[PDB]
């Protein structure tokens, strides 16, 4: 939370973006979290044009890697825009979680 | 004692309450909504907001709301007819106030998030086949389509075609035109008169005025056929006759307990009734005849019912008919009059007795006529009606036009025209 | 203006008795409409096999003519004033009661006293009931629930009265004569035997003077002065099952035995039953239900509805529960129901025993909302208890319950025992007698 | 991470299984005493030699 | 009402099978034969 | 004014939270099965036989 | 692949007599191959959860 040296932290979350390689085969951030009990409640709660969306990114990033391929440099995801898609309605399946916890211990 | 005290906000909302001295409390809201004011691009809107009032809110989830209620061991239910919807909280005298903002929360603050009310489509199914085991449903929803063009067409059940299909923004757009404080009545039966209103502070804020001017009923002499495999064959035989709270209202009431409205003894043969005695002249088969009546704010309906095997349907039918002809040209004693209004006015005594059945009937008055009147002051308005008052009302059942529906195996009933 | 004070202000019974034995009682609330009626000491478990259809013919009989008031002119009163007739008849007891207003008290009990004592036999109106009666019964065996409750009766009290039912068999309706019908009344329908109560708005000043003019003519002494004496009924560990493919659900009933009218232990195991509770496909919000079996069988859609039941007699009782189900899901519901009964016997939290305590108290309050239920729970109380309980007196036997105790109790009926099963329509699956048995205890504990 | 097992209500669970877990470790010092014939607790009652 | 179960006192116990005076009671002292001879099974496997 | 249920013969359904859904006043009127047989529901959905008038405390 | 090279060291420590440089190489190389699975990897997963704000 510090205001004087968020410039320089703007940079470090921009070059692991790029080193991190996901964009290179046109995928979302959202589209690579490791899908538990929690995560599968939030993917059925998706409205219909997003979830073909993110069927379709994930289905073409497989066929690149069974290639050994990635795409070309004009059609990688970028870091401006990248949409957290499914941020909100993960926020809201925790959130029920820990009022079913909190009242079964009291 | 303290007979109720009754308030009226600045903006509409009726605020009425009775200190009992009773360990347990029942609060109520009743709202002018229901069946009557959706159109035919929203069918089967008021069946589906009746069905979602433990759906998440602002202020509650759907699990604190289940878990809230349920740890006190409280009760709430909605209770519709074709005019009127009604939110029904109940629990023990200490833990009210804990409910009351449960109920402020269902019908002020709704959300109607996409995944629950998708999953909520196929309650509408499930619903709508248990009240039809019952063979008088299905009629009576028949004989509303039958009698009326619209406003008083419409079922309280979601049409077939229509179940899958209502979306979270019909909902939107029925409470948000519907549920003000203008149609609104808070009534109270085991709390204090100044708490009630500091609640009613909490819903002054948003949904002012009255809502949408729905149309004038306009009435329709049709005719709905029903072949089936029932055992038996229902029919309804009506015409139009009187809103309620007229000075003609009354008499079509003296009426149908001069001809007869149901038994008072168990397993007995009905003897005070006249269209049970005339049906049974000449009908020895099991049947079962009752007079029919349905008032409503700008119109009503009076007739007959029958219950007969199908080989027996036009007797039944006709000789019933036959009965109210001749009240209609005067042969009617002085001696049945007097124990017509007896019937009339212990039912009504006995039906304000309990609090679910008392807290209905001050809501009903709320809505309709904005005012709260003593069971004496009703009694007297029975005791006003003379016997040409009930003769007249039987000369306008004869000669107007008539509706009806049937089903069963139809190949002996008559038609509306023969 | 607290629940404690409003316990106290509820108005108090007064009980009063004639010379011949005849124990009056009521309840004043200040109301224009009332409910008076006459409860007996009268029902099925006091007969024998020749006449085992006797006391539910005669109730069919008691409005339809006396000496003074032949054939339809009791009726015909009645509704002149606007008021109803009612009755019914279980195992145990039998009642008559009438909802009036209250100026009409006096011709009220005029009526009554007739119908138990004046009452006509008269052979025509027999030989036209027995008609009503015969196909009465058929309309019945359509009822699931009520041919899988009597099979759970005929099984768990197999060789003894409280087995038989209270219609009777078709072979008894055809045969009782008017002598058997004559010689029934003379034998229970006797002042020692009788409560008449009312509510409302009654004084009991009144209803006093009113049973001395016209119920002081039973005679008070019984008959060459034999008594009554209950020899016991005994429970049995059994199982009866009604095997129907084309039917398209299936009914299941399971019991242990349960505690009498007036042991102590009923209280506690009302907690109990409360914690377990009740389902319906028709509910409103199902997954989330406090309940594990109303939560599992609305996730699974386990159901169509699930029931506890506590019933009780003088000396022994039934307790269990009832459920609704198709062919498929009969052993998965036998599974989760006993996994309940177990883990309160165990394991039972103080949580639990909070929510079940404040389900029995709303419980009682709701049910004694009207006349007819008030003046309903006087006559059969001074019947089972020889007293009428004042809800001051239910509140301070619920507030001794805490975990400690519903675990021992539960533990003293459920765990170890053998239970009585009756089962009707598609239930190949219903698991066999020694995998329920089995499933009556823990190997842990 | 493991106050899953936190709860004002949890730990009475405890109290009604303890009573039946406070044996099983006597079954030990008793059902291989049996077993494998340990001459230590052979010493100790005078049932045994 | 015409299903009545058909009497079972060839196969009813010692004492239980006249039906006048036993709901719940005694049968600690009829449940003593199936359980304890479980005891020698054990104590006829424990060794 | 005077109700729905003041007169006999509208309808009116309720929906519960914790009890069964029910339909009407009069609809099942007495003197129906006194004669011949009204047999009852054979059940496909199952609702319930007596509507929750046990737990009388 | 800082902890397959040092399964690596372990090995070449383990065929080699017990003196001085490999006695102290065989035991620094025993610590790191629990401060890697232990410590040092579910520290370095959370600070690359925050890089990528979740
Ligand atoms: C000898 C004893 C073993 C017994 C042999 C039995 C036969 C085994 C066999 O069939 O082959 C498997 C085995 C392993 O081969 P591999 O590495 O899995 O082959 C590449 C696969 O496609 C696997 O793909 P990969 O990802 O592991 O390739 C390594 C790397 C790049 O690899 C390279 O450096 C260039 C690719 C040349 C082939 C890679 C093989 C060597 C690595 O790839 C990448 O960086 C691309 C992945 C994502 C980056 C994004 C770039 C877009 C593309 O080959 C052998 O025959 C065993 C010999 C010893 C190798 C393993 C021992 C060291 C560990
Ligand atoms: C054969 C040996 C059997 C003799 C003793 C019986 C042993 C098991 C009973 C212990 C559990 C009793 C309480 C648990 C509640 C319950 O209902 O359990 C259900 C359920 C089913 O069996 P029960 O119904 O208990 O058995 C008694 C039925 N009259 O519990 C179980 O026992 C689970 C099944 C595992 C045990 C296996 C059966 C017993 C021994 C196995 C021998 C061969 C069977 C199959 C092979 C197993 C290993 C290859």
């Amino acid at each position: 939370a510090v205001a004087a040296s968020s410039k320089w932290l703007e940079g470090i979350r921009k070059w692991y973006y790029n080193a991190a390689g996901f964009n290179k085969l046109g995928l979302m951030r959202d589209d690579t979290i490791y899908e538990d009990d929690d995560v599968k409640e939030a993917i059925r709660r998706l409205p219909e044009n997003l979830y073909n969306d993110r069927v379709f990114r994930i289905k073409r990033a497989l066929d690149l890697t069974m290639r050994q391929q990635i795409l070309p440099k004009e059609q990688w995801t970028k870091y401006e825009e990248d949409k957290f898609y499914l941020e909100p309605y993960l926020k809201e399946v925790i959130r029920e979680r820990k009022e079913r916890e909190e009242w079964a211990k009291k | 004692p303290q007979d109720l005290e009754f308030t009226r906000l600045p903006n509409g909302l009726v605020i009425a309450s009775l200190e009992n001295y009773a360990p347990a409390s029942r609060i109520g809201l009743f709202i002018k909504a229901g069946s009557r004011y959706e159109d035919s691009n929203n069918l089967g809107t008021s069946h589906l907001l009746r069905l979602a009032s433990s759906l998440t809110t602002k202020g509650a989830s759907s699990f604190k709301i289940t878990r809230g209620i349920e740890a006190v061991g409280g009760k709430l239910s909605v209770t519709s007819t074709r005019e009127s919807m009604a939110y029904t909280v109940e629990c023990l005298r200490d833990d009210i106030e804990i409910l009351m903002e449960f109920l402020l929360n269902v019908t002020a603050a709704p959300e109607f998030r996409r995944w629950e009310v998708a999953a909520l489509q196929s309650q509408l199914r499930i619903d709508k086949a248990v009240a039809f085991q019952n063979p008088q449903a299905q009629v009576l929803e028949n004989l509303h389509a039958a009698a009326y063009r619209n406003a008083l067409a419409n079922s309280l059940y979601c049409p077939d075609y229509r179940i899958g299909k209502v979306t979270p923004d019909q909902l939107h757009y029925y409470v948000q035109n519907h549920f003000t404080s203008a149609r609104m009545a808070l009534i109270g039966l085991g709390v204090s008169h100044p708490v009630l209103k500091q609640v009613a502070e909490r819903f002054l804020n948003m949904r002012g005025g009255l809502g949408l001017s729905g149309a004038k009923a306009k009435y329709r002499g049709g005719e709905i056929r029903d072949q089936n495999g029932d055992s038996l064959v229902h029919a309804a035989l009506v015409a139009e006759s009187a809103a309620t709270g007229s000075a003609e209202a009354n008499a079509f009431s003296v009426l149908q307990h001069v001809l007869g409205a149901g038994p008072h003894v168990k397993r007995g043969s009905n003897a005070t009734s006249s269209l049970y005695q005339a049906v049974a002249k000449g009908v020895h088969q099991p049947f079962d005849v009752s007079a029919f009546n349905a008032s409503y704010s700008d119109s009503g309906l009076f007739g007959i019912y029958t219950i007969s095997q199908a080989a027996s349907a036009g007797d039944v039918i006709k000789s019933a008919y036959d009965q109210v002809k001749a009240i209609a040209q005067g042969n009617l004693s002085n001696t049945d009059v007097q124990a017509a209004k007896n019937k009339l006015k212990a039912g009504y005594l006995m039906s304000v007795e309990s609090s679910e059945g008392f807290l209905d009937e001050v809501g009903s008055q709320a809505l309709v006529a904005g005012s709260y009147m003593q069971p004496s002051t009703v009694l007297q308005q029975i005791d006003s009606v003379a016997d040409a008052d009930v003769i007249n009302a039987a000369k306008k059942f004869v000669s107007g036009r008539k509706s009806m529906a049937a089903s069963g195996n139809l190949g002996h009933t008559p038609f509306v025209d023969e | 203006a607290t629940y404690a004070q409003a316990l106290q202000s509820v108005p108090e019974t007064q009980v009063s008795q004639l010379d011949n034995g005849l124990r009056v009682a009521s309840e004043q609330s200040s109301q224009p409409t009332c409910t008076v009626g006459v409860w007996i000491d009268a029902g099925s478990r006091y007969e024998n096999e020749k006449n085992n259809g006797a006391g539910y013919f005669v109730e069919h009989l008691a409005f339809k003519g006396t000496k003074n008031r032949p054939g339809s002119a009791l009726e015909k009163e009645v509704e002149s004033m606007g008021a109803h007739l009612n009755a019914y008849s279980t195992r145990e007891h039998t009642a008559y009661y009438i909802k009036a207003l209250s100026k009409d008290l006096p011709k009220a009990v005029e009526l009554l006293a007739d119908i138990v004592q004046n009452c006509s036999l008269e052979d025509s109106q027999i030989e036209k009931e027995r008609d009503v009666i015969l196909q009465e019964l058929q309309e019945n065996d359509s009822s699931m629930r009520d041919v899988v409750f009597d099979y759970l009766h005929a099984t768990a009290f197999q060789g003894t009265p409280l087995a038989q039912s209270v219609e009777g068999p078709s072979e008894n309706v055809r045969k009782l004569s008017r002598a058997d019908l004559t010689e029934y009344v003379s034998q229970h329908y006797k002042a020692p035997r009788m409560v008449l109560a009312a509510a409302g708005g009654v004084e009991h000043r009144q209803l006093l003077d009113l049973a001395q003019k016209h119920f002081s003519s039973l005679s008070g002494t019984y008959v060459e002065d034999a008594v009554p004496a209950f020899t016991p009924c005994r429970f049995t560990g059994s199982e009866i099952r009604h095997r129907d493919d084309a039917l398209p659900l299936a009914h299941v009933a399971i019991a242990v035995e349960g505690p009498g009218w007036a042991n102590p232990d009923n209280v506690p195991l009302q907690v109990a039953n409360a914690i377990i509770g009740h389902y319906d496909s028709t509910y409103g919000g199902g997954t989330h239900m406090s309940s594990t079996l109303a939560s599992v069988a609305a996730t699974r859609k386990l159901c169509q509805s699930f029931q506890t039941f506590n019933i009780c007699y003088a000396e022994t009782g039934l307790l269990g529960a009832h459920f609704v189900c198709d062919n498929m899901s009969i052993d998965d519901m036998m599974f989760f129901l006993q996994g309940q009964w177990m883990r309160l016997c165990t394991s039972a939290t103080e949580s639990e025993v909070v929510r079940g305590k404040n389900i029995l108290r709303n419980a009682l309050v709701s049910h004694l909302d009207g006349t007819t239920p008030v003046c309903e729970d006087i006559g059969r109380s001074l019947l089972t208890y020889g007293r009428r309980i004042p809800l001051a007196e239910w509140e301070s036997r619920i507030a001794e319950v805490d975990a400690s105790v519903v675990r021992e109790v539960c533990s003293k009926y459920f765990y170890d025992q053998c239970p009585a099963v009756a089962g009707l329509g598609p239930i190949e699956q219903l698991p066999d007698y020694n995998r329920i048995r089995s499933g009556m205890f823990w190997l842990r504990f | 991470m493991l106050s899953r097992f936190l709860g004002p209500r949890y730990r009475e669970l405890a109290r009604n299984w303890i009573p039946t877990a406070s044996m099983w470790g006597a079954v030990g010092a008793v059902g291989l005493v049996w077993a494998t014939d340990w001459r230590l607790i052979l010493d100790w009652v005078p049932y045994i030699n | 009402t015409d299903i009545r179960v058909p009497d079972f006192s060839d196969y009813r116990r010692a004492e239980v099978l006249d039906s006048t005076k036993s709901s719940k009671e005694s049968s600690d002292a009829r449940k003593g034969f199936s359980y304890l001879i479980t005891a020698t099974t054990t104590v006829g496997v424990a060794y | 004014m005077l109700s729905v249920a003041s007169r006999s013969g509208p309808f009116a359904p309720v929906l519960s939270a914790t009890s069964r859904g029910v339909a009407g006043a009069l609809r099942p009127l007495v003197q129906a099965a006194l004669p011949a047989t009204s047999e009852s529901p054979v059940l496909d959905a199952k609702r319930s036989f007596l509507c929750r008038e046990s737990l009388s405390g | 692949w800082m902890l397959v090279a040092d399964l690596i060291t372990l090995t070449w420590i383990g065929g080699q007599p017990v003196e001085h440089p490999f006695i102290i190489i065989g035991q620094l190389a025993s610590i790191l191959y629990f401060l890697i699975i232990l410590v040092l990897m579910p520290i370095t997963s959370i600070i690359e959860n925050n890089l990528l704000k979740w």
